[PDB]
């Protein structure tokens, strides 16, 4: 009960108006601070026990940030737009050894978001669903997170079918982007962990803390 | 554990 | 157009009436043969170019088989029921070094399928959605696979809301199990690849072929 | 490549 898309949309609008890898990592650290603010703007998120808020964010940060810059890169030709204002072209990511994953982002996420014209409200609702992941281990009350997730996709579907009545399969189409997001998210972490192991590629304090244990 | 994150979520 | 749940349900009913890892692997090889038959029973699947059928199956076999034995294990206490009739108890999987992933299967899949009482028709429709993955690399006509996937979740939603009108969020709840399925699927492969590397754990010809390249 | 799989899908 109570989970209006207006609040979600607002949270989205309020938080966002040489080696490519290094740039992406710096941009990731920068966005992590903004992610915390975004979350606090999501209804009922702050009413959860602190430990649980920490658990949800540490579990979804990577997929949450990917979803954000992917949607922000819809107008981009063959690349993505970083929160720092920098552009990473497909060829550049390829010349850095990250072509495979980069291409997956463009093909499975950026491209599809553009084809269906996913709007900010839809983006926000999907990130809210990711944030409220009831499968996160350690949650003091998983059932509670489950309820929030349900209220979110309930408002999301309502939003759809009303704004896009002509597209009855839209709601399902948005949800079916999550499997790809989960996969891409898992792959980016692996790369990050390898970068941290090799030592190269400067990793800031916030990004580094997310790469902690568990 | 999770020093930074907690501080930000608290304020 | 044209993708009745009756045909799907039928495909489901037609294909299914010491070291735990070794047993699971043998059961996986056995089920792979049955998977091919299941697929052929899914509408329009066989009308796709052979190469594409090969691509879709090699891309979804692991998630498809997990979804199957997970749903088959709903009545099981703390473990899963293999297609060979063997039972793998949680403690046994733990004593074999696969407790973490095993527990994820029970918690994120088996447990949730049981809580919502997911039926065979729903299981079949979800496996059909997984089979028809438009994100599979190399597909000669990805748009075509996309269309089939859409027709499937369109019939699925119709099936829901009609059989379970009291649960308006059911359709979304079923689709939101895929992110977990994708993750668990990726983790099982890693384990399998490690087992193949160490040499221990006999791997049959069919399972071995799936662990090929790409 | 994919010997077994192809044979089964063909029959
Ligand atoms: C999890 C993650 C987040 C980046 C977030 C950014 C850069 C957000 C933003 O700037 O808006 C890492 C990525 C996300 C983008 C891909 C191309 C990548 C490749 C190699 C190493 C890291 C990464
Ligand atoms: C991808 C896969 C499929 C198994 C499929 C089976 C066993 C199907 C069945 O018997 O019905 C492998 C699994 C799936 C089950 C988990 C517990 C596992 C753990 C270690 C190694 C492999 C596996």
């Amino acid at each position: 009960e109570d989970m209006p898309v207006e609040r979600i949309l607002e949270a989205e609008l309020a938080v966002e108006p040489n080696d490519p890898v290094t740039n992406i990592c710096q941009a990731a650290d920068k966005q992590l601070f903004t992610l915390v603010e975004w979350a606090k703007r999501i209804p009922h998120f702050s009413e959860l026990p602190l430990d649980d808020q920490v658990i949800l964010l540490r579990a979804g940060w990577n997929e949450l940030l990917i979803a954000s810059f992917s949607h922000r890169s819809i107008a981009v030709k063959d690349g993505i737009l970083l929160a720092t204002g920098l552009h990473v072209h497909r060829n550049s990511a390829h010349s850095a050894g990250v072509g495979a994953i980069f291409d997956r982002v463009l093909t499975e996420l950026v491209s599809k978001m553009r084809d269906m014209q996913m709007d900010k409200t839809e983006l926000g609702c999907l990130r809210a669903i990711v944030l409220f992941n009831p499968d996160s281990k350690g949650l003091s009350n998983p059932a509670e997170v489950e309820a929030l997730r349900e209220k979110v996709y309930a408002s999301l579907e309502a939003y759809c079918k009303h704004k896009y009545p002509e597209q009855p399969g839209r709601f399902a189409k948005l949800l079916l982007r999550l499997p790809a997001l989960r996969s891409i998210g898992l792959k980016c972490l692996e790369h990050l962990f390898f970068f941290k192991l090799i030592g190269d590629t400067p990793i800031d304090t916030f990004l580094m803390e997310m790469l902690e244990a568990p | 554990k999770h020093k930074i994150l907690h501080r930000l979520l608290q304020d």
